[PDB]
RNA sequence: CGGCCCCCUGGACGAAGACUGACGCUCAGGUGCGAAAGCGUGGGGAGCAAACAGGAUUAGAUACCCUGGUAGUCCACGCCGUAAACGAUGUCGACUUGGAGGUUGUGCCGGCGUGGCUUCCGGAGCUAACGCGUUAAGUCGACCGCCUGGGGAGUAC
RNA sequence: GGCCCCUUAGCUCAGUGGUUAGAGCAGGCGACUCAUAAUCGCUUGGUCGCUGGUUCAAGUCCAGCAGGGGCCACCA
């Protein structure tokens, strides 16, 4: 997320644009997902459980 | 309570000054329901302070009261099951009540011969930043300042 | 001594601590400060207030270099991800870029086992 | 069974036509393949981590948490032959109302059809019940494997 | 035998001849929790060994001993 501040704009707008770029980029989700190790069976079960609950 | 039903109860200003604040202070100083013995002490202390300072009779009390009123206190709040010390604001009525109570308790612990003289000394010191109520207010302020990171 | 007027501020955000360091554009550090050394230990060390204080106290030690402009690049998911740059704004520094530099394996190694708390 | 490219190689499906003429189904003994951990000989070793050492928590803590860390995890060849190896549902064939999707072929003019595989709901019927329901646990045929109260015991010789 | 390190709260470490005796370390009282454990706030405190020196000005500079300390040296 390279956020280049442009001419004649305050700090708040650039800050909000950077925050939205990071939120849409999904960096925090990846960093959380890589904190520990997940056995293949555990993830295969959790994905199906989430899919069943959603539908 | 669980219901939010309670309200405010009317109070009569004191006769010779028409001030609700003096009424509340007298109530705080009253014991055993013997009110008539309370305003006597209050009046004696007020007149002794008035003659000692020479500024006024009612403005000295107001200045001493203002010198002690705090603006922040510490309570407990939780987010994930662990208790904290969080600083919170104080409403004006609570400020006045705390100031009066601190002044009374500070006055009650001395070695003079009369209670009115103790009151005179304590109001004087509060007006000139030497009473123990000043120490109470400062300690509360600094404990609130120490636990500043937890302020949501 | 020396005059630069153009620097870059690197932020290391972590669940336990935050580190702020200002360096020249060729990666030659001029100063740094941490929330841990700023008088905060234990639980308070992991709050955005600590990151704000650390950022301001670090900027307080780069005034002699006469820095006029800064850009910020930040890594880590910690809670100091936000208040640090606002505290830098309150120091009057010019802000030109805000960038994310958090590392990401494209597979990589194997993470440690989950804690059974 | 998962980054990208090349070489060798097994199966499945659809479309019209031709050819052989029952050459079929199932299968006791027999043969082959078969997760991970483990074993033998020779390599390699970033990260992780049985055993092991220290720090805590605790009445105790040979643990759960933290700091370290060796076999092992990786490669070539050779053994081992076991899993909640599960759809807890043997293989082959025929017949029996519907609705909503997914993936991949083909014919005629976005429309009208026609095959293969696959996900969810549900009718008759079945079932002790839960439930299954054209991918049956529904109605029949051919062959194989297995069961006969709980422990002792999938143990002893 | 010769050079050289210093002597300070209940304890350990700091302290420039002027207008400092400095912090940490145990305890006491409060703060939070229904209440401990962990956290936070305020504090009970000092003979600069004895003595002397020059010096307006000395814990401060010099030491005499003593105490606790190294090396140099060693053919009654
Ligand atoms: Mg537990
Ligand atoms: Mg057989
Ligand atoms: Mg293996
Ligand atoms: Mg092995
Ligand atoms: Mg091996
Ligand atoms: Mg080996
Ligand atoms: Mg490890
Ligand atoms: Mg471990
Ligand atoms: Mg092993
Ligand atoms: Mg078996
Ligand atoms: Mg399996
Ligand atoms: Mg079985
Ligand atoms: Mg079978
Ligand atoms: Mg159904
Ligand atoms: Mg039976
Ligand atoms: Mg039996
Ligand atoms: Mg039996
Ligand atoms: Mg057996
Ligand atoms: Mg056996």
């Amino acid at each position: 997320p390279v956020i280049k501040v442009r001419e004649n704009e305050p700090f708040d707008v650039a800050l909000r644009r950077f925050k939205r770029s990071c939120e849409k980029a999904g960096v925090l989700a990846e960093v959380r997902r890589r904190e520990f190790y997940e056995k293949p069976t555990t993830e295969r079960k959790r994905a199906k459980a989430s899919a069943v609950k959603r539908h | 309570p669980r219901r939010r039903v309670i309200g405010q109860r009317k109070i009569l200003p004191d006769p010779k000054f028409g001030s609700e604040l003096l009424a509340k202070f007298v109530n705080i100083l009253m014991v055993d329901g013997k009110k008539s013995t309370a305003e006597s002490i209050v009046y004696s202390a007020l007149e002794t302070l008035a003659q000692r300072s020479g500024k006024s009779e009612l403005e000295a009390f107001e200045v001493a009261l203002e010198n002690v009123r705090p603006t922040v206190e510490v309570k407990s709040r939780r987010v994930g099951g662990s208790t904290y010390q969080v600083p919170v604001e104080v409403r004006p009525v609570r400020r006045n009540a705390l100031a009066m109570r601190w002044i009374v308790e500070a006055a009650r612990k001395r070695g003079d011969k009369s209670m009115a003289l103790r009151l005179a000394n304590e109001l004087s010191d509060a007006a000139e930043n030497k009473g123990t109520a000043v120490k109470k207010r400062e300690d509360v302020h600094r404990m609130a300042e120490a636990n500043k990171a937890f302020a949501h | 001594r020396k005059q630069v007027s153009d620097g870059v501020a690197h932020i290391h955000a972590s669940f336990n601590n935050t580190i702020v360091t200002i360096t020249d554009r060729q990666g030659n550090a001029l100063g740094w400060a941490t929330a841990g050394g700023s008088g905060f230990r234990g639980s308070r060390k992991s709050t955005p207030f600590a990151a704000q204080v650390a950022a301001e106290r670090c900027a307080d030690a780069v005034k002699e270099y006469g820095i006029k402009n800064l850009e910020v690049m930040v890594k880590g998911p910690g809670p100091g991800r936000e208040s640090t740059i606002r505290a830098l704004n309150a120091a009057g520094f010019r802000i030109t870029n805000i960038t994310d530099v958090t590392p990401i394996p494209h597979x990589g190694c194997r993470p440690p086992k989950k804690r059974r708390v």
